[PDB]
């Protein structure tokens, strides 16, 4: 059911190796030094 | 009973024995996985290049811009050869790989002289495209490195869409038997006790490894061996 | 110096010394520390939860009306949790004569899938004709319209896995997308009982049909009892659904992967006792799923094993 | 066919601004207290004493890893 | 020890849709 055009759709150089998972050249974090690329599950909090 | 491969040696014929668990640099106990099986440039080998790799676009992704194009998103041909290339990627452009680093360097104007479309804007979708993904890839480095926000490589690319088996390079999978003596640069001291100690470049390496590992089918791994079984030249108890 | 060495936090000569923290300092804490916030692991015990209801739930929505009138036949029926020993020949008696009188379809159907856990979990063979003369007329037949209540389904299906029945594969069918659509509803145990059956009875197409829907419907895939995984995957001979199983086999986890090759391997081994039918001899998806496992953990080094007979070479 | 020859507007506006630390910032570091030497003692084989600055000590660490080492007033 | 599985067979992805089109 999942459009070949949603965000959900995953494209990273590897799907195992998390090395390869960035979007730029170095790891980015959030604020807190919080992972930034790849988000876990409890991470990504949708709240009011 | 003993002899120099069960034996405890420092050295085996003049050179340190790799036989020894003491003989490496700890690093090489360190967890690692299996690459083989993945695409060509993720693998552990082209390390120095991973920082550089492309976001994937997959052939669903490929079909649904060949019927419902985006204005901003350009597919760009790379494939390098024109004796090899009979059919157009719709809506493609051919910019091929062995003149990328030139091209990216003209202005919007010199650029649209030399291949008579327009320059991608640092913005818009740049799709790049090759016969096995190889040299899309490549390329996509090079876009990369001027920066250009969204380049996505689709592997598997030319050869997936109209069927055709054709390579960009000629490369194979199988590593040629190591030749020499273990390379001086990889021999690392150790700061503290002074000792030399081997490294997993050369003969000793995991590709060496990972390409001589059990087949995953009994039949053909059963036929690779003798009646009896698999190691034999081994005491039992190193098998 | 010696062959014990020293412990780090007693000694005060490592504790005390430059290059740590000195008892005339300041003893503040130094930095904060907040792993569990920034990172977290989701919980997954080593053993398997101790209350889960590890069976088939058969959901009975009963209206609190029949519910009442209708107790003394559902009394010998399975109610939550509980197992009463009645004879599956008496209940079914009690359905064919007392049915008819109740009208409610939603009623009577609630009624007919308790009847078919019941004969589900003494492995009665004589249930089917219940489908047959009842339910098979306005679901399964000509292209009948009607839509089955989703309990009844789940109750009839795990029936014919649980008496090994040629009939699951008609059943099964129509939940994908275009018929009843019940497939993404079904509980993991559901998955389990399947694979399992359709693993004795040697379907390698419907090993691959089960397992393209489970992954497609975004079953557990962890938590799909091993058991089951095994003696699905043993079932398959043909070279096709061989290689679908290698690629397919990729979609499992790090750990799920090594408890398959040590139950795979138990089950030929050790415990064939554990089955109520032995496993059939697949050597070589024996062999695979090992391999399977060997490729996807981590790797560890052993340089007496791989080098042992390296010589260097002059040329 | 064509009816119009136009010229390209587009908004390039940047008005929005995302920067995030890469990791290597909050990586950690070995720092450390320094005092003047004023004097050091190392024993092993043979005992050696130096002395840059002769004054009443206020602070003294001792060390054993591979020699012993006194670091007077550190 | 690759290849794990046989390629996919040398199908052709982009004629079934242009020509529909
Ligand atoms: O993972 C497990 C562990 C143990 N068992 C136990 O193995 C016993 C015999 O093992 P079987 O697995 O051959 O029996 P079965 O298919 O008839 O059992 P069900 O799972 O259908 O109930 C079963 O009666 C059950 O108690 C499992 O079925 N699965």
């Amino acid at each position: 059911d999942q459009p070949t055009t949603s965000p959900s759709v995953d494209r990273f150089a590897s799907t195992t190796h998390p090395e390869q998972r960035k979007a730029q050249f170095v790891p980015r974090v959030g604020p807190g030094s919080t992972p930034l690329e790849d988000p876990a599950a409890d991470q990504k909090s949708e709240w009011s | 009973q003993a002899d120099r491969r069960t034996r405890h040696h420092m050295m085996v014929d003049g050179q340190i024995n790799p036989r020894e668990w003491f003989n490496w640099h700890p690093k090489e106990y360190q967890p690692w996985y299996f690459d083989r099986h993945k695409f060509l440039y993720e693998q552990r080998q082209y390390a120095q290049f991973h920082h550089l790799l492309c976001h994937q676009v997959y052939l669903k992704d490929m079909l649904h811009l060949m019927r419902y194009p985006e204005p901003y998103t350009h597919i760009i041909d790379c494939r390098t050869s024109t004796q090899k290339m009979h059919r157009w990627v719709p809506h493609s452009l051919w910019l091929p790989r062995d003149e990328v680093e030139y091209a990216l360097q003209l202005s919007a104007d010199e650029f649209l002289d030399m291949y008579g479309f327009r320059k991608p804007d640092k913005s818009d979708d740049v799709i790049l495209l090759s016969h096995n993904g190889i040299y899309s890839e490549q390329a996509g480095w090079e876009w990369k490195k001027q920066f250009f926000q969204h380049v996505y490589n689709y592997r598997g690319g030319t050869n997936e869409l109209f069927g055709e088996s054709y390579s960009d390079m000629n490369v194979s999978d199988v590593l040629s038997p190591w030749k020499g003596p273990f390379p001086q640069s990889g021999v690392f001291v150790d700061k503290w006790s002074k000792r030399k100690v081997l490294t997993r470049t050369g003969p000793f390496d995991r590709q060496y490894e990972m390409q001589d590992f059990a087949l995953p089918d009994l039949e053909l791994e059963k036929a690779r061996h003798p009646e009896e079984g698999p190691r034999q030249n081994m005491p039992f108890g190193l098998q | 110096v010696g062959y014990t060495p020293v412990n780090p936090d007693t000694s005060p000569m490592v504790a005390y010394s430059q290059y740590h923290w000195h008892y005339n300092l300041p003893q503040g804490m130094e930095r904060p520390h907040s792993v569990n916030r920034t990172f977290a692991a989701p919980f997954q015990s080593n053993h398997s939860l101790v209350n889960k209801y590890r069976g088939v739930w058969i959901e009975f929505d009963m209206h609190p009306a029949f519910s009442v009138a209708l107790e003394p036949q559902l009394r010998k029926l399975p109610r939550g949790r509980t197992l009463p020993k009645t004879p599956a020949e008496e209940v079914i008696a009690d359905y064919t004569a007392l049915a008819p009188l109740v009208d409610d379809e939603k009623t009577r159907d609630l009624w007919l899938a308790k009847v078919f856990q019941h004969c589900a979990f003494q492995r009665c063979g004589g249930a089917m004709e219940l489908w047959e003369r009842y339910c098979h007329q306005r679901f399964t037949a000509e292209g009948a319209t009607a839509k089955p209540p989703l309990s009844l389904v789940k109750s009839v299906l795990f029936y014919c896995n649980k008496t090994d029945n040629s009939g699951w594969r008609a059943l099964f069918d129509r939940c994908l997308k275009d018929g009843w659509n019940y497939t993404p509803l079904f509980d993991t145990a559901q998955w389990s009982f399947m694979l399992k059956s359709i693993g004795r009875m040697g379907d390698e197409d419907g090993v691959r049909a089960v397992l393209e829907e489970m992954l497609d419907v975004q079953a557990d895939l962890d938590r799909v009892e091993a058991r089951s995984v095994v003696i699905a995957l043993n079932a398959v001979t043909n070279a096709d659904v061989y290689e679908f199983v290698k690629k397919y086999l990729f979609n499992f986890g790090e750990r799920k992967v090594k408890f398959l090759r040590t139950t795979y391997s138990d089950l030929r081994g050790h415990g064939a006792g554990k089955l109520r039918i032995p496993l059939k001899e697949n050597d070589n998806m024996y062999y695979h799923v090992c391999w399977h496992s060997s490729i996807r953990s981590p790797r560890q080094f052993s340089p007496r094993q791989l080098y042992f007979d390296y010589t260097p070479s002059t040329l | 066919m064509f009816l119009i020859h136009f010229v390209h507007y587009k908004t390039i506006l940047q008005k929005y601004t995302f920067k995030f630390k890469h990791i290597f910032l909050s990586i950690d570091k070995y720092n450390s207290l320094f005092f003047n030497i004023s004097g050091i003692l190392i024993w092993l084989n043979i005992i050696h004493i130096n002395i840059i600055l002769i004054k009443y000590s206020f602070f003294i660490l001792i060390n054993n890893f591979e020699y012993l080492i006194i670091l007077i007033s550190t | 020890y690759t290849p794990i599985w046989k390629s996919d067979p040398a199908v052709d992805n982009v004629a079934p849709l242009r020509d529909e089109d």
